[PDB]
DNA sequence: CAGATTCCATTCGAATCCATTCGAAAATGATTACATTCGAATCCATTCGAAGATTCCATTTGAGCCTGCTCGAGCAGGCTCAAATGGAATCTTCGAATGGATTCGAATGTAATCATTTTCGAATGGAT
DNA sequence: ATCCATTCGAAAATGATTACATTCGAATCCATTCGAAGATTCCATTTGAGCCTGCTCGAGCAGGCTCAAATGGAATCTTCGAATGGATTCGAATGTAATCATTTTCGAATGGATTCGAATGGAATCTGATG
């Protein structure tokens, strides 16, 4: 499912950070990049989840964990 | 129910521009804003009551917590607006 | 003969006096002129972030504030800048 | 027929994606990977739509950024083409590795 | 007679003295259980032995007899997941040897 | 007078390591990191609590606070330790 | 007290570089380094002076300096808490 | 005359302050520029030694963490000198 | 072959661990309320299935712009040595500043009774 | 054309005023640590100057490899619609944490006796550089 990550959306995203010219093995890497942070910022919300004994995830636990992460968010609740 | 920051941004607003809107999603992002720099100096102010052996918050820990939290040219104006509150408040 | 208006402000003293009895650790008192200051310094920095914004907006020709304003004004000024750190939901990047 | 020189349709695209505020990745995908990345910590959950918008734009941000701290050090060592070496010197510096 | 609450819990790191110190950080009206003593006396002592043990192996390694602040920066940094939680200055433990392949 | 962490430390240390010994500037090293660890959980379990609407502290907010800003095989054995003291106890 | 920053000598910079693992030097690298630590230590002095005056008091104590640090996010395990 | 080839006595200082732990500042320079810079924000100001002891400590930590950036950068544009640009680059990657 | 770094010996001096007096605080026992837990009753809001026009994406080809390797010149940092300098270190005195006690006097919380004030319904004409 | 930002009406929290009761933090005095200012030496550390080598920079070639264009065609988006699943609220009945009053066990500050690492004094290898 890592492979829905096209090559033309991560050339998009370099073309608004300013780059002109990319090589050819960057699509990997920033494919195990996103996984990581992904993995990282999920596990918090789902703990968040847990505690209140609940079965749905909602916005206030990711925002809460990206606080946590240090990646605070304007704009959905908080 | 549930309270928020919408009549006072939206007063503010009105006093600052008059001839301006404003949409949903700018006063969502404005709430948002409101209630972090509130946390901020309340969270800073406990700390430093704390720091002395006291037990009251005064504005004496509020100066001091606008003076540590806030950048430069940015405390000076913020305490002269606090002070001239306070003044006028207890005055009246 | 509300305490707002005593003190000439907007918003609110009760309420700014309620929410910060309720952090005050245990067995804490919280002094009548620590509102006051509160509200000032809220008022203070939405009227100056509300007015950058709708510079942004007559420069842009358009009636209305959207994030995209409140991003471009945000990261036009130095002291707003290094003060707010978080992500503006629907702002963009500014060009470079 | 007509042709382009390789290098000015690229500064076209930084304009384009760079005057715009939408997303960039397409939903459908990003809500099946994400998913599947929770399902390793708990079995039969459910999402909100927001939340998955939240996570969608907390991506796209920090992608960007990441790609910005690339491109300098891609120009500190006198190139233009961005190389694997790059992305892990940024994330080393930063505080990720 | 009188039993201890630690003699209870079976640890050393005290649980009365630990209640009233989490009593003083509650804001306005909050309680505290008389549990949460006792799960944070068991991990502070948890975190505090894994330090220790890591600091004592690797002044036993130097042939010495006692602890110093060198010998815990080393044990700190030597380990992925101390060195991850750990991340303040230790006042006179130095830096741990290493030097690049390319200037050999 | 003043409080500190040293009696329980030294115990710990003649549990683990029988026959060595420790320094004084250490000993303030370990009493710092023993108080941020302590204010860090303390802080976290408020935050907790004041999320769900609720006034008292429980060990479930404990356990929870332990598994955040603990990291990999710290946090499973960190909550085994706990779990069973707190068996221990109330048994 | 006037260009106390030229008590920094270049052998104290030297040994700080060795320490970090730097082979050779180029010869601008010393004037960049006084600037930011000039820089550095303005930033905390600030600090702890503001937590001096708020006190009430003259003598500026290890304790102010232990929490500018931890505010700035450089915590320094070794002279108090 | 015996002589050693450029870069030897640079691995064995490299060495020495690597296993070492102690400070490696003067202190009476250190503790007049402290003075001296406080002396803008509050007159007739008095110190305790440990706060200047704390403040070398934080500095002398400061450097080294940022010469061991300074030489990662160095070595990315196949060099082994260090140059104002790398210390440039160290400090803007950082957020500094 | 001349320099530098790692081993063992010996006496010394700074430093840790054990012992004592006693105040500050923890454990026991009743008594109260306060807060959390255990059943119903709506009723939103998430998941699953279907249809399809179209727009994004994947594959192949051609070629020229970017990167990598070799070579020569020069230039800027390292190494050694003599002369001068400013830090460390060991007392001496003095004076500026905390920190603890005992009265007071300013200021906050608690309890009733109003008299505002903000949030929840639709309703439209207006910037996008 | 179409989505949405500003108004209008009511009702249930919820601030604002008066009157105590009492924590709590200013105002003066007194001790003591503690930081500042002087004075006098060795001796180690810093500062220039000369020499020479190795590392950095720029230029001419060659091979590698990214981009721009054209053709299918596939899979994300939008709309419609049941089935039902799980958050949310309202009451009684419990579980347990707080608050006094005693009694005594525990940990903090001050003294005193080994003892174990911190400077010398060497000897033995290790390694570097020119031949």
């Amino acid at each position: 499912n890592i492979q829905g990550i096209t090559k033309p959306a991560i050339r998009r995203l370099a073309r608004r950070g300013g780059v002109k010219r990319i090589s050819g093995l960057i699509y990997e890497e920033t494919r195990g990049v996103l996984k990581v942070f992904l993995e990282n910022v999920i596990r918090d919300a789902v703990t968040y989840t847990e505690h209140a004994k609940r079965k749905t995830v909602t916005a206030m636990d990711v925002v809460y964990a990206l606080k946590r992460q240090g990646r605070t968010l304007y704009g959905f609740g908080g | 129910r549930k309270e928020s920051y919408s009549i006072y941004v939206y007063k503010v607003l009105k006093q600052v521009h008059p001839d301006t809107g404003i949409s949903s999603k700018a006063m969502g992002i404005m709430n948002s804003f409101v209630n972090d720099i509130f946390e901020r100096i309340a969270g800073e102010a406990s700390r430093l009551a704390h720091y002395n052996k006291r037990s009251t918050i005064t504005s004496r820990e509020i100066q001091t917590a606008v003076r540590l939290l806030l950048p430069g040219e940015l405390a000076k104006h913020a305490v002269s607006e606090g002070t001239k509150a306070v003044t006028k408040y207890t005055s009246a | 003969v509300s305490r707002s208006q005593r003190a000439g402000l907007q918003f609110p003293v009760g309420r700014i006096h309620r929410h910060l009895k309720s952090r005050t650790t245990s067995h804490g008192r919280v002094g009548a002129t620590a509102a006051v200051y509160s509200a000032a310094i809220l008022e203070y920095l939405t009227a100056e972030v509300l007015e950058l914004a709708g510079n942004a907006s007559k420069d842009l020709k358009v009636k209305r504030i959207t994030p995209r304003h409140l991003q471009l004004a945000i990261r036009g000024d130095e002291e707003l800048d290094s003060l707010i750190k978080a992500t503006i939901a629907g702002g963009g990047v500014i060009p470079h | 027929p007509h042709r382009y020189r390789p290098g000015t349709v690229a500064l076209r695209e930084i304009r384009r994606y760079q005057k715009s505020t939408e997303l960039l990745i397409r939903k459908l995908p990003f809500q099946r990977l994400v998913r599947e990345i929770a399902q390793d910590f708990k079995t039969d959950l459910r999402f909100q739509s927001s939340a998955v918008m939240a996570l969608q734009e907390a991506s796209e941000a920090y992608l960007v950024g990441l790609f910005e701290d690339t491109n300098l050090c891609a120009i500190h060592a006198k190139r233009v083409t961005i190389m694997p070496k790059d992305i892990q010197l940024a994330r080393r510096i930063r505080g990720e590795r």
